[PDB]
């Protein structure tokens, strides 16, 4: 497994394969600072997780919320002085920018400068997402076929 | 400075009650008490990157009742921008240096909205982004329902046609549904049906509709009938010819109607109502259109006039 | 002399489980033992009054194949003075003076139809009229069909895609309702389902047949997936695009397919079907376009000979 | 009379370096104190033959804030004239029959030129002929540089792109070089490279250039950045593509710049400039095409007004 | 079986030293000793995406000079049902179903070489693919230079115009630098010069090339003067119409060349060669096209001829 | 360093935010295995740089070869049993075959099925790649672009 860290966020109880989509999509690689990733490490607890730890890099509110829709599980740990001061989940926000694509091939959005901005609605059996510009509603399961 | 005092008309739903009533008794005061140099010296920006000439000639006819100036044009017979990389954002941070409103009609679903994020302080109003809103025409229709029943509240209110893709009847049908007891009948063949989202904000509501297959049904208790287009293309022909005999209107239909029924129509109208209708004081399409200057001027005035007095 | 000759094939419709089944057997023998000089002498045209290149290149190499010279066009516009006044009718009877045979694809039903009547006694085959029939098509699904499973009687056949229109889905429905015991599985958008009259002539035969949400679902029990083009002009974008987690084809999906299952489509393929899928033993569709070489060699071989030595 | 009253306003090399201090002298007063009501009543042609849209609208909002009334067409999608032997000498003799100044866009060089002589006295100012000129878009740049350098004189100038074929660059180079002590730095691809002529000239007036590989060598010195569009049809997409990585600017290369640095461009800008850059303070060519307002109002004021006080 | 039996002929470049002369040598048999039923029974298809009448008549002359059928289209624009996103792999997927050799003819680089991968083992031609090859020109090139200088190796060989953006120039330069001895003279614009990368194969070799202003500066030395079709619509039109006295072709120019020079050119031809140029000897660019029949007949038949007696 | 692993593969001293581009690119990370790795460290003379520890995988000789235009001091240590049994360096190999986007816009390679493929060529100064399809030639600085 991978060792400890004395400050930072430790994003524990990511389920497998997510924690490769939480690097691209929320661009965590991008700081020259220390990330230990392990992926699909076991913990007989889940069969397989994944686990990214990031020094001295303290991810807050929102940042925690938006995973939310991509490993809704993972305890996200602040450490900042050896051990694990807070302990978080990802809840559900508002509203989901720059990470998604708009299903509608004539919404404006993909010609343009534009940053995806959807809103959250959560409908009993999913999530619906409606879009800042076309303002079409969809089930997240097509926003995220992708 | 009046609440909608600069700002961009993109959408309905972004529009409360009161909003709505106000764009509605301006345009009843400036019928009545024309204001000519109220935007003189003002230049609008006619952008319909779409064609669509019945919108663009009451839009600029608009403008020209108060006294603005109008500079724009219509693409699809295209210009030279829309094409060489030239994205619609830098097209707009262009064009808001030099006019102080855009008139816009795009084919792109969103396009409004995205103006909005590049004029800064050039204020955006829609006339139509592709199969999503269009504010102008919910206004003169609300407009024309309000001056004709007197009342936006209360009215029983049959959608009839092309349900489905029926941009103006799904707007419509929420903008109504802001205001109380509003009772719906949908009439439309079962491929145009109104989709189930409009359906289930009116249920959220407690708003009563129901579905009927003839006109016949429901005329007797209608005081709005809104018919759309059905888009021969949207059937095969022979699934358009041949519904049980149609949903077209004709004058012997509005035998039982109450003196107060209006037909309203969009317009084009190429078959579903008959010319005969048209001799009918129930036929109200035509006087519809001309409220759409009403209308139009009421929101030109609103965002760009600072304070009001009329 | 066999029972096609001499014969116009216009319609899935007219040729008897019988007659599909000659179909079937010469174009099993020209394919193993070709006879390219069967034509020899003869001259065909090759009409395409609306132009499609891949039916125009399997039926202009079907003529070469066995050794018959073509005249012909190809259009989608003004195909040259054949334009002005000129009826469909005139064309016929001056073409039906210099040919031997017919091919021809048009925009509007009946045109091969309106066609027989001018022809003299030269046959005309049709290789598509607008939304009517394209029967060239639905032979050559059927060898495939037939030539991958064995048989034509007791298949359980998926049909995926635009079953509403789809033009290749109701002929082949119509010609495997010709043979025993087969099971449709009917699995389309609520937007594009199969036509009430296709279901209601299933039922008069006693044909079991069931309308399905997706693929996974009969995925196990079915030995042909014939699937079809979903057309995104038809549909809104948004529509379009959404459908949940779609009716597209991939290789995984094939994974609890049958050994013998084979999915078919008559092309363009774009969306539908990806790239994974033409590695699986499970596809069809280029071998099926193959095939349409000997369904249309035999066509012409016994329109066009009396008693055909093969 | 003011000196550029009544005077066609055809090219820079026609203006002295008092005729362009004259009309960049007005427009920074326009700017500062507009003046709505100064051309009321003048009817000006905007004769766009050759269809240019961001130069039209700035051209006719600028005579909509004088009060002029514009009429005039863009013809690339076609009107009526330029064809059926209409010749331009004997459109210029109608339409001078009724406007009091024409603004013309013609693809032939030369085309404003024989304009002048069949307008009679009607002024014609140039909106662009082919690839020969364009002073109006020389003097608002020129207009963009002083508003921001503070002065016309003793400036560091890069030209970076295509310098060969851009109009916009070499009238630009021609008009500062009246000015004294201007130093230029080219950067462009060899194919494209600033055409000797220019130089030739600037040799004959004792004025320093030199030629650079990449803006990195320059940026420190430079008060001006003047990027024009690598029309990437100039060059085949493999020749495009690789320079040696390219000449485009992005906010990074900007970090050694002086504080007075300002980035200039003509528009469209595809790629040559990264949106980043626009975020900085130095991006200033949509400033740049709101000062075309200006220096295009100064125009048709000196040229329609025999006396003006402002 | 021969050397490049069922092989694909995509480039110039891929064929070797030994390939050339065995196609040049079957070429010259077949010219002397017509076999027109060698390929009896083939079928090909003529596939120009792009369309070329020369190159296309060249071709379908070149196959029915030997007896096969074609089965093809041309297009530059929406061939057929060919274009709704029917992918090129996917058209040649099915094409390999029906066909025996596909010559294809498609407007961006790599498309005959993308082909060869989805073909089976049915060959493809490349008759052009976008700017990157055109191997079968540069056969009937070299077969003209072979037939009127009685070899390959040890000539002094002129090329003349846009030796930039000629696809021709550059295959004919790899080409002749296979065989021994030879000297090349480059004359063309600085615009339009020989690209670095042919100028460095070249030297690789030990090859002698020399770049001259004129045409009549080599006159004297030169075997074969290879004149390309300098393209207006590349250059500004005083750019184009300048070059000082030009570099265009007339007799008179002709009279200090050598007995066994020939003025070749691939054609269209305008204005490069005048038609003086056409009754002296030296004229050799139509016999040039005659002799495309020859080297495609010799291609097809080895291609598609195991073991070929002539 | 993070600490061992029983069998596999360490892939140690790739540059710094060349990791994760290998990561994503070559696709290490679509595997059952656990991988676990380490951005921005050190334990490799230099400063900072990156680790990817693969279990239970070991590279071919060609995709040791293909990380050379990223990575190219990194070495490809084979593990056995907790030690290196063995270490290669990427070198150049002939063909990049999937990685790369050739720049020729009208190039057939975009519109189609076809993974790119490039023939490399000269070695240290400016490495010339060389399109499959549209047979063009590009220097390997403007191929890695967009
Ligand atoms: N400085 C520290 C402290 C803890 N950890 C790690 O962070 C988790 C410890 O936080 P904690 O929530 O107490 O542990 P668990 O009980 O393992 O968390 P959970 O049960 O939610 O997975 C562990 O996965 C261990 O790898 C760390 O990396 N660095
Ligand atoms: N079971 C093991 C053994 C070594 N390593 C890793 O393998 C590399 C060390 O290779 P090795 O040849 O043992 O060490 P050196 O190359 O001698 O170390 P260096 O050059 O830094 O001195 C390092 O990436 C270290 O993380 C590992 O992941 N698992
Ligand atoms: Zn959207
Ligand atoms: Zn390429």
């Amino acid at each position: 497994g991978v060792e400890a860290i004395k400050r930072g966020t430790v994003i524990d109880h990511i389920p497998a394969q997510i924690g490769f989509k939480l690097l691209s999509l929320f661009k965590l690689t991008e700081t020259d600072q220390r990330i230990t990733i392990g992926l699909n490490l076991p913990s007989g607890e889940m069969g397989r997780k994944d686990l990214i730890k990031i020094e001295n890099t303290f991810l807050s509110e929102d940042q925690v919320d938006q995973l939310a829709l991509y490993a809704p599980q993972a305890t996200v740990n602040r450490i900042d002085n050896y051990e694990v001061v807070g302990k978080s989940r990802p809840s559900l926000p508002e509203r989901i920018d720059n990470v998604l694509v708009c299903p509608n091939s004539n919404c404006i959005s993909h010609a343009e400068p534009v940053s995806s901005s959807f809103a959250v609605r959560k409908r009993a059996n999913d999530i619906a997402l409606k879009c800042k510009y076309c303002e079409k509603e969809f089930s997240h399961n097509v926003v995220l076929a992708n | 400075a009046n609440p909608l005092y600069q700002k961009h008309i993109i959408s309905i739903n972004d529009l409360s009650r009161d909003d709505l009533n106000l764009v509605l008794a301006t345009a009843a005061k400036l019928k009545a008490n024309p204001q000519p140099e109220l935007l003189k010296h003002k230049v609008i920006a006619s952008c319909f990157f779409e064609a669509s000439t019945r919108t663009r000639l009451s839009f600029q006819t608009s403008m020209h009742r108060l006294g603005a100036s109008v500079v724009g044009f219509s693409d699809s017979a295209n210009t030279s921008l829309g094409k060489k990389g030239e994205t619609l954002a830098d097209t707009i941070s262009v064009i808001s240096t030099y006019v102080d409103a855009i008139v816009m009609r795009h084919p792109q679903e969103g396009a409004a909205r995205l103006a909005t994020e590049f004029s800064g302080n050039v204020p955006v109003l829609n006339a139509g982004d592709g199969s999503n809103q269009h504010p102008t025409q919910t206004l003169l229709d609300l407009f024309t329902i309000q001056q004709t029943e007197g009342r936006l509240d209360n009215l029983h209110v049959a959608m009839v046609g092309d349900l489905k893709y029926g941009r103006t009847v799904h707007s419509l049908t929420q903008a109504l549904a802001k205001f109380d007891g509003n009772r719906f009948y949908f009439i439309a063949p079962d491929a145009l049906a109104m989709p189930e989202y409009i359906l289930d904000m009116l249920d959220e509501k407690g708003i009563a509709w129901s579905l009927h297959s003839s006109i016949e049904e429901v005329m007797a208790e209608v005081d709005i009938l809104y018919m759309t287009r059905v888009q021969k293309e949207r059937l095969d022909p022979s699934e358009y010819a041949n519904v049980k005999a149609q949903f077209v209107l004709r004058a012997s239909d509005l035998h039982n109607a109450k003196a107060n029924m209006k037909v309203l129509h969009p317009l084009p109208r190429v078959d579903e109502i008959a010319t005969d209708v048209d001799k009918t004081p129930h036929a109200w399409y035509f006087q519809q259109a001309g409220n759409g200057i009403f209308a139009r001027q009421a929101l030109l005035a609103l965002v760009l006039n600072r304070d009001l007095v009329l």
